[PDB]
This record gives structure tokens, sequence and C-alpha cells, in this order.
């Protein structure tokens, strides 16, 4: 099984978050159990609820109650949660996930694949994409093997963003680093990568960016800089 | 019903981890199925050990020989037992059960610390301002912390050798792959700012040693 996920990652108070999950290799009405879990920021798995394959029955976690649905299209071999009226209690990594129905051999009901995850901030601020920056490396670092450059995220809402370098060819001596919160509510990331200075007469270095919420992506070249 | 597990454990390399699952008393820690899963920060939860006794257990894929499982009865707790304790052994570890339903019953996960990682001093690289975000008038300084343990950190921004308050947010520290920590802060100010002194400093602290990095608004 593949599991893989979408859905918005910015819901507005009260109103409804919806994500879906799409499997291959397993068709979702002939069995297991299709479940979704969420991760609120720096604390543990919280169980939300689950859908049968083959009967459609559904469980919830007794504290999401009515505001939960998980259903199953197979029409399209997916699988759903919609929970309305959110609040921040609901801001949360959110996972689908599956196991192997009861009567199986016990191994199988462990959680066996996962959805990437999909970051879920409860805000009534509107987005804003990052504006990118270029850094230079130092010109006496340039003198020297090595330089570091890099990228600066700033300004953005909400999580995530994606940072690549070179279109993804460029991996080796790749850090990008958590984002800051800003006073402002506002988030801020870097991205730096190490390379032979030799390299900086011969190759581009640009770095992609990444932010789906809103609908941004930019591509910095990093220029080069002797003063 | 509830799983309770210690927020945090240390443990020496090559002895063993013991980490608890106390089940509430309305089940029986004896005939329970017992779920561990491993997580590390930016993946999913991945499944480690399926407990129910010695006689039929199994790992989890890709998990090594040198874990098990064991189960107390009077205390009413399952354990996950991790031998020739590695430093890539460091991470999050959630118990699990099922009840009556197959609804998912978690833990809140306990973080394993594997003692003895040598310490290691910040790589430190401080970034100016762009001449793109100085048209915009305004100027962020980026201070990039890496590879250090243990993962505490004290961060100072001066400029011209005096103390910078104002404009400073340094993130908590954060467990990279290779088990080391990373951190960074960013001093925001204006343009006008920034170019009215002749240098700043992102001063790091790690364990008494400062490493200190410096940018000069001449360029």
């Amino acid at each position: 099984v593949q599991l893989q996920e979408s859905g918005p990652g910015l819901v507005k108070p009260s109103e409804t978050l919806s994500l879906t999950c799409a499997v291959s290799g397993y068709s979702i009405s002939s069995g297991y159990y299709w479940g979704w879990i969420r991760q609120p920021p720096g604390k543990g798995l919280e169980y939300i609820g689950y859908i049968s394959g083959s009967s459609g029955s559904t469980y919830y976690n007794p504290s999401l109650k009515s505001r939960v649905t998980i259903s199953k299209d197979t029409s399209k071999n997916q699988f759903s949660l919609k929970l309305s009226s959110v609040t921040a209690a609901d801001t949360a990594v959110y996972y689908c996930a599956r196991r192997d129905r009861v009567g199986s051999y016990p191994y199988y009901y462990g959680l066996d694949s996962w959805g990437q995850g999909v970051l879920v901030t409860v805000s009534s601020a509107s987005t804003k994409g990052p504006s990118v920056f270029p850094l230079a490396p130092s010109s006496r670092s340039t003198s020297e093997s090595t330089a570091a450059l890099g990228c600066l995220v700033k300004d953005y809402f909400p999580e995530p963003v994606t940072v690549s370098w070179n279109s993804g060819s460029l991996t080796s001596g790749v850090h990008t680093f958590p984002a800051v919160l800003q006073s402002s509510g506002l988030y801020s990331l870097s991205s730096v990568v190490t390379v032979p200075s030799s390299s900086l007469g011969t190759q581009t270095y640009v770095c992609n960016v990444n932010h789906k919420p809103s609908n941004t992506k930019v591509d910095k070249r990093v220029e080069i800089k002797t003063c | 019903s509830v799983l309770t597990q210690p927020p945090s454990l240390s443990a020496s390399p090559g002895a063993s981890a013991r980490l608890p699952c106390t089940l509430s008393s309305d089940l029986s820690v004896g005939s329970k199925n017992m779920y561990w899963y491993q997580q590390k920060p930016g993946s999913a939860p991945r499944l480690f050990l399926y407990y129910y006794s010695d006689s039929d257990k199994q790992l989890g894929p890709g998990v090594p020989n040198r874990v098990s499982g064991s189960k107390e009865t009077s205390s009413n707790t399952a354990f996950l037992l991790i031998s020739g304790l590695q430093p890539e052994d460091e991470a999050d570890y959630y118990c699990q059960v099922y009840d009556g339903s197959a609804n998912d019953v978690f833990g809140s996960g306990t973080k394993l610390t594997v003692l003895g990682q040598p310490k290691a001093a910040p790589s430190v690289t401080l970034f100016p301002p762009s001449s793109e975000e100085l048209q915009a008038n305004k100027a962020t300084l980026v201070c990039l912390i890496s590879d250090f343990y243990p993962g505490a950190v004290e961060v100072a921004w001066k400029a011209d050798g005096s103390a910078v308050n104002a404009g400073v947010e340094t993130t908590k520290p954060s467990k990279q792959s290779n088990n080391k920590y990373a951190a960074s802060s960013y001093l925001s100010l204006t343009s006008d700012q920034w170019k009215s002194h002749k240098s700043y400093s992102c001063q790091v602290t790690h364990e008494g040693s400062t490493v200190e990095k410096t940018v000069a608004p001449a360029e």
C-alpha cells in the first residue's frame, strides 16, 4: 500500500477541515481499517477514527463525537476525513494510516502504512507567501576551500515550506533549518548549503522554495559577490 | 482506557533501555496485544514491536534483533526492551492498544536518550542582510547554528560591542538526523538601523564555550 494525503493546511475557525487519502496497491473496499491520527505540535499521537473497508462501518474517538465524518470513495479508491467546527485544539499534523481487520494475525493490527502527513493550522489569519532572499557566500570564505551559501524564506503563513537546491540535483551539504515564528505571527526559515569554492566559478546555485498554501513557487539564484 | 508512559528516559550504550507503558486497571496487560511505534523528527511513526508474549511477538519492518518486549502483570505494565543501545535508537516511542471496537489508544510517548554521546561544539554561519532585502528597507541577520551536542545553546547579539535585545527571535534546538542539534536566530532590523553600526555579532554559547561570528555593514 501507498497512502497519498491531500487537503488544505489552513482552516478558518469554526469551519470544516477536509482531508483525503488516495490509496494505491490495495482496494479500499476489499478489507482493512482506514483511519486518521493527528499529532498537535510538540505533543503525542491522537486517535480520530477509522472506517472499515469491507463494511463501511465507522468508529470515532468519543471526544470528537458530532464533529467527525470519515467516508470512503470506492470510485476513487480514496477515503476522507471531515472535521467540522474547528478551533485551536484541531491544529495538528494529520496522518492517514491503515491496519488489518480483526481476524487476521494480530501482528497486522499494527498500523502498517502511513500517509506523509498534512500540516493543518486553524487560524483566521490569511495565507501569506514568503519573500525569498539569496544569502551570498562571504567573499572571505570564497577565497578558502569551502563556502556556505543560502536562502532566506521570510515572513510566510502558515506552515509548511519546502526548499530544494538546483531542482533537487544538489543534496549533499544541504541544511534546511526549522522555522522561527516571529512576534508578527509569520514564519521565517533558512536553507544553507556548503560547496567547494572552486564550484562557484562553474556551477549555478538556485534554491527552489515551495509554499503550497499561497501557491508560491520561487526559484532564487544565489549570486557570488567579491565585496 | 489510558496508557501511561514516562515523558523521558535515559540509558547507557550497550546496556538496555526499559521503556514502560502502564495500562489503566480496566485492562489486563497479560492478555493485551501491545504495539510500539518509533518516531523520529520529520517522519510518521513506524511500527516497532508487536508484543503479546515471548511466544507471540514480531519485530516491525527493519527493526534489529536487539529489540524485545515484556509484561509485568503485578504493575499492569508492558515494556519495550532495547539492548545494545546505539545513538540511532534515540527517538520517541509510543505504545498502543486497541479497544473492543478496534479504536486506537495511545500512550503519550517516551523520548529516549542514549548517554555518552560526545560533546560537540556548534558550527555557526552568520549571514548579513541581502541587497534585495535592504531595498525593501528591511534587514534580517541570519545566525545558523548546527552540529552541537548537548542540545542547549545560548544566543546573544551585539552591535558595536553592545548587547542587542530588541528584534531577536531564536528557535528551540531541534534534533538533527545525526543526533546533534540545530538552531537558528534572527535579528530583524530596519535598513537604517543596520547602517548605523560598524558591525553586528552573533555569539553562541555552548557548555561554557562561546563561538562568535561577525558581519559588517561596510561590505
